[PDB]
């Protein structure tokens, strides 16, 4: 029971550390997608108003 | 290449004679009408943002003064205007009525009464587009704004002259916090102290016709509509009336702050006012920007919010509060119109839809809402209990994930979970049930000291009404001294601890 | 005088029609008489042709009719410079907004001017001594560059700007220039009253910092030109008098947003994330003027704000390319016992090399950064395994890292009413000698509380001997 | 050296360091700060390639360094957006890929009948958070014969310069190297990429 | 086309790359008076690409094995120059950028590559 509880703490620390790296990579992709969505929406309104 | 104004009909007039009509300054002819926009040809003497009048009776505001034509935004329907109609100029700018005679009646966006109670005794006429106060005619926020909520008077306490934003999603506590703060001023407006009263100014913009009639009927039943201005601006009118609702309501509320009284404006909502300004700019042949908005998107909301400030003693000693409600989409506080209103205001009250369904009434996140004034614009009696409660609420939020495993709690972990749950449940109040400063100081002292840890979690609702009723009949001298003086001495701390310990044994 | 007639008035953009030959050029201020106002400034943007040029008003254009008189000043938006602008609240047009009389200036310099050439620039990057123990050792400020002050509310942003202006005027003799572009109405009145009670702005004595008003309640022309008005007053003290002036732009994100508002309303197409097309040309025209010349330098300490916590945006990546230093103020300290909340690992600078500060300063900065980084990463294991379950080398490094974090937090002179301790102004030579002696083992027997709220090697020996006896 | 998009103080400090080490006597410096117009910064890449092409056509080697390639793309998009054009990806015109491919194709190695000279191009791409799949990042990688990725994770740990062995490669770098350095470094590129993946999981 | 119709031989057309034909016409479409389409492309994207891909097919006189290569714009298969060329090819070989960094030579994506002869 002591070995299983000690091994569960190492697996929980590795899962929390792996979740932080995936959240940092997803935040960089969400920041680039948010800026591209604002540029694509503004280009559609500028093209229809100039024609 | 091509231009408007002189075209076909208007072009076949200067060839035969360069005179015809001797006006061409105070009047004009409509050449194109549609989508609430009228291209009046002429009117050279018309100034910017000036009122106009058509031949059918609809009013207009000339905002796009060109070299050949003049773009005027009609305040009514486009069916009354046609091609070739006469459009006269009023000679004045867009103004509205102000004074003490507007209290008790619901006015529109131009100052006309729509409640059906006769005329309004206006003591002055102020323009809508007015300048804000300077840096020399402003003082520090020292007066406290009593909202009535236990979680608003202790955490993010707002003061007179500041701008507190009411962010939130759909049906999460946006208009509920503004209605409870205006109804809680009945204890000061019914007396004789003019410096303690605060005249409300609810500006319903973007709402329907049924929502404006239900809010005015609830304030009249609790004696709260006699000193509260109502600016009716539904979405069924034109885009010029809804966009100018924020400037017309701020001009009428500025008369009390410039005389020696206090005001409180509630722009409901800030999201509806931005959609009305972008609709009139898109039809006036103008370039757009981000989120289909004009170039002056950030300057339109910052100019109307900077006028509600606290004056100094040399200007009169008045102040004005601005309560703009920012209707967010799906909880995203970093949007286009949400980020512009939070950066210009000195504080924002967030409202999440997840905390409203759990039992927190209202849903006010302590970790997301903060005030820029701090404890400088609050009472001295309530600041002594709010100092220790802020550290206990912040520590219990970060350790709230250990509540699911109660069989592995330590000594310090069980004390923070028991004290944090009783403090959050005690601040939950019902709708239209505001509390005073004396009743909220006794409830916050019993939970921060440790007199409420022995009670259960389900008995937190019954203990709030039992302790407030017993303190008004047994120890009435302690509750009256905390409201008159506003502070707590050494004798008030010893008398409050002995009364709470004797009532906790039953 | 060249007179003109107003032909169009659509919000902030107002077109004026001149005559033949008397047409104004670009970036020319146009005078306009109003009622209660003195003169409505209108900067010329471009010329549409046919004896007509579009201009952008710097105030409210409400009440203007078609055919109003528009006089031309002949030059750009001039502002008052010199020693007369110290202690007064100036605006974007060079007028006083403090109700303390007019600024009696001998000359008036224009806000639109070229920057320094390649032959008149500094050939070597010099360090700027600020006086703080965590600034002269970690992220050192460059002489004539830009420094980003990132931080939240209530962390210590207003106290850091007041302490840096007073230390530079006493040790180096340089004035300051606070240009609050895009600020709020309540933030402008609270900053002027707090500086008078500390000794930075004296109405009857001698001032040492300029005040430039620039709230967001005006139009787009006044907010975009607020950065050029504040930078013109600071550049005159380094070219005519020769002094290391310090310019403050609060915030830096308001200057980029104000430039795209006037460009989108003129007819220009937008760029990425709704920004203006000339993002690299508008930001580089104002950052290149605050450099180091042969007579003096001009430091910049603007507060860069990230858009929705994104450093790869168009307003964050464009301003970070010209920033030499960075003063990150995280929320981890503050209440922990550090005055002020200065991050020793997040605040970085490009002047912290061995070829700019020397081999002695580079070795002390690398040793202090390595000990602080190892103690921060080991905090997760100390809370789960205790403090006695470590080796001999890990126990000695953890004890010295606790005293080194509190030794760099010295009490400022303007923050004496909040902490009670006196103001300590440590120099560059005293801060490098105190950090090298603690890392070698000369102060290993001292307590951890003897280095808190102290500055220099002499203050740690006097506080340790007086704590016990 | 073609400093395009850099500051005015950074161009003066870099020229003083090369003159003290006897390196500025045979090096061309093309100053192009961001405080000038948009047409001067966009034409800095084409003007610097014409001066270096004279040595390759006569019998000498040249090395061009376009620092940076990301700053030249922002200057060309400012003049195109003001002339009423169509903006594609990342607010860029349709000729964004043709401006960088035409300037990099001239830096080639001539034969023996043309003089025997060559021109080397060293373009620096400023990535935004390591996004190598951007519009300006994928256009420069598809026209150059190799790239040198500079990760920001290994640069803060002391590994200077942070050169990723699993990302940076050279197309014509195997035959254009020294025989003494290639014989002593047997399988050095394959052992460096395999040691980084095994150390991250141990 | 002349070696498969006039002579009758199995020609092999190798284009590298096929994505440069649609990207070259989009830069000159703004100066001819045409309005921009998706991602700043030309309005006749499906009409210009269909007129050239239909002529490189197998007829009754001879066959023509077309082995062209498409370029993904910034690693995006949902672009107007990559998705429009997938309906005129019998076999597709998509090369993902994630499998190339692992050590796959080449980065043949099995979950994206499809063909009509897989029966
Ligand atoms: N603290 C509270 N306790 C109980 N009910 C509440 C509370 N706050 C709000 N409500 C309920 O929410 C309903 C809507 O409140 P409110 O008018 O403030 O929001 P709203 O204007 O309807 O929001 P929206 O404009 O998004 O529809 C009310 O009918 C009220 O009963
Ligand atoms: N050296 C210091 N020692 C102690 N407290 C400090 C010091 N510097 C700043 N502070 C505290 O930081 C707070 C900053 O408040 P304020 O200026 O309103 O917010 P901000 O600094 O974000 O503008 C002050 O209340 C002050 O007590
Ligand atoms: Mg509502």
């Amino acid at each position: 029971y002591a070995s299983e509880i000690s091994a569960r703490r190492n697996a929980m620390d590795n899962a929390s550390k792996n979740a932080g790296e995936m959240i940092n990579k997803y935040s960089i992709l969400y920041n680039r997608t948010r800026q591209a969505v604002i540029t694509n929406e503004l280009v559609d309104i500028i093209t229809g108003a100039s024609s | 290449k091509a231009a408007p104004t002189e075209v076909s009909s208007i072009l076949e007039s200067k060839i035969r004679g360069v005179s015809d009509e001797a006006n061409l300054d105070e009047t004009g002819r409509v050449l194109s009408v549609g989508d609430g926009i009228a291209r009046v040809f002429g009117l050279n003497n018309c100034q910017a943002e000036e009122l106009v009048e058509f031949a059918s009776g609809v009013k207009g505001m000339a905002l796009n003064l060109e070299p050949g034509q003049v773009g005027i935004v009609l305040f009514g329907s486009d069916r009354e205007v046609k091609e070739g109609e006469i459009v006269k100029r009023t000679g004045k700018i867009v103004d509205v009525p102000i004074g003490p005679g507007m209290l008790g009646r619901v006015v529109d966006a131009l100052g006309n009464p729509i409640d059906g109670k006769g005329p309004i005794e206006a003591t002055g006429y102020a323009i809508a587009q007015l300048k804000a106060p300077g840096i020399l005619p402003r003082r520090s926020v020292f007066e406290p704004m009593q909202t009535g909520l236990k979680a608003v008077d202790a955490l993010v306490p707002i003061g007179r002259g500041q701008r507190e934003l009411i962010i939130g999603d759909r049906q999460t506590g946006k208009t509920a916090v503004a209605l409870d703060t205006i109804l809680n001023q009945k204890r000061w407006n019914d007396g004789n102290d003019e410096s303690k009263k605060l005249y409300c100014v609810y500006v319903a913009v973007g709402q329907k016709r049924s929502t404006v009639a239900q809010l005015v009927q609830t304030l009249e039943q609790n004696d709260a509509m006699k000193y509260s201005i109502v600016v009716a601006a539904t979405a069924s009118e034109a885009a010029p009336l809804q966009y100018l609702a924020p400037f017309t309501a701020c001009a009428i509320a500025e008369w009390f702050r410039d005389n020696g009284k206090h005001a409180l404006i509630v722009y409901d909502d800030l999201s509806k006012q931005a959609v009305a300004y972008r609709q009139l700019s898109l039809l006036l042949r103008r370039p757009p920007g981000r989120e289909a908005y004009p170039g002056d998107v950030f300057y339109l909301h910052s100019r109307l919010l900077e006028r509600a400030a606290k004056m100094s003693d040399a200007n009169g000693g008045g102040s004005l509060t601005a309560l703009p409600v920012i209707e967010t989409q799906g909880g995203d506080v970093s949007a286009y119109i949400p980020t512009n209103v939070i950066s210009i205001t000195d504080g924002q009250i967030f409202l999440e839809a997840e905390l409203f369904y759990k039992g927190i009434r209202p849903a006010i996140n302590v970790g997301l809402s903060v005030s820029r004034v701090g404890s400088a614009a609050q009472v001295k009696a309530m600041k002594q209990v709010a100092g220790s409660l802020k550290l206990f609420l912040a520590q219990y939020r970060e350790v709230a994930a250990f509540a699911q495993f109660g069989s592995d709690l330590d000594a310090s972990t069980k004390q923070t979970l028991s004290r944090g749950e009783r403090l959050t449940q005690l601040l939950k109040q019902k709708q239209y049930s505001p509390q005073a400063s004396e009743e909220q100081v006794p409830v916050i002292y019993a939970g921060v000291n440790g007199f409420l840890d022995n009670i259960p979690i389900e008995r937190i609702p019954e203990f709030e009404e039992q302790f407030i009723a017993y303190l008004k009949a047994n120890e009435g001298d302690i509750l009256e001294a905390i409201r008159t003086k506003g502070e707590l001495s050494s004798e008030l701390l010893d008398k409050l601890k002995s009364a709470t310990e004797t009532f906790v044994a039953t | 005088p060249a007179s003109g007639k107003i032909r169009a008035v659509i919000g902030a953009v107002v077109d004026v029609q001149f005559e033949q030959g008397e047409l104004p050029a670009i970036l020319n201020a146009l005078t306009i008489d109003q009622g209660n106002n003195q003169k409505l400034v209108l900067e010329v943007a471009q010329h549409l042709g046919e004896n007509a040029v579009r201009a952008i008003a710097m105030d409210g254009t409400e009440g203007l009719v078609r055919g109003q008189t528009v006089v031309d000043t002949g030059a750009p938006i001039s502002v008052p410079v010199g020693r007369g602008t110290l202690g007064r609240i100036i605006n974007v047009v060079g007028e006083p907004i403090d109700e303390r009389g007019p600024i009696e200036c001998k000359q008036r310099n224009p806000i639109h001017a070229d920057p320094p050439s390649f032959v008149e620039q500094s050939t070597e990057a010099e360090v700027l001594e600020t006086g703080i123990k965590v600034v002269d050792l970690l992220a050192p400020y460059a002489r004539g560059g830009k420094i980003g002050l990132f931080g939240g509310a209530g962390v210590g942003k207003t106290v850091f700007i007041q302490e840096l202006i007073n230390n530079i005027a006493k040790a180096h003799g340089g004035f300051s220039v606070f240009t609050g572009v895009g600020e709020r109405t309540r933030e402008g009145n609270d900053l002027y009253r707090e500086m008078k009670e500390t000794g930075v702005i004296n109405l009857e004595g001698e001032s040492k910092v300029a005040l430039v008003f620039g709230q967001m309640n005006e139009p787009p022309g006044a907010r975009a030109r607020v950065a050029l008005t504040g930078l013109t007053i600071a550049e005159y003290f380094r070219d005519e008098e020769g002094q290391d002036v310090l310019l403050f732009v609060d915030n830096i994100f308001r200057f980029t947003q104000a430039g795209s508002e006037v460009s989108a309303l003129l007819g220009r197409i937008p760029s990425a994330v709704g920004y203006q097309p000339t993002l690299a040309t508008d930001m580089g025209l104002l950052q290149e003027r605050i450099t180091t010349t042969r007579k003096g330098s001009v430091t910049s300490v603007q507060a860069v704000y990230v858009p929705a916590d994104d450093l790869t945006d168009p307003a964050p990546a464009t301003t970070f390319a010209h920033l030499d230093a960075t003063t990150v103020l995280s929320r981890g300290i503050s209440e922990l016992g550090i005055y002020p909340a200065v991050d020793p690992l997040d605040s970085k600078s490009r002047l912290l090399d061995v070829s700019v500060v020397g081999q002695e300063h580079y070795d002390v900065a690398t040793g202090v950064q390595q000990t602080l980084q190892a103690y921060k990463s080991l905090q997760d294991i100390i809370a789960i395994l205790g403090m006695d379950e470590l080796s001999e080398q890990d126990k000695l490094t953890v004890e010295r890292a606790r005293k080194i974090q509190r030794f760099l937090s010295q009490p400022f002179a303007v923050a004496e009413v909040f902490t009670g301790i006196e103001g300590k102004l440590v120099r560059l030579k005293d801060t490098i000698a105190s950090f090298k002696a603690v890392l070698e083992g000369k102060y290993d027997h001292l307590p951890e509380n003897a280095f808190y709220m102290v500055g220099g090697i002499e203050d740690v020996v006097a506080k340790a001997e007086k704590i016990a006896a």
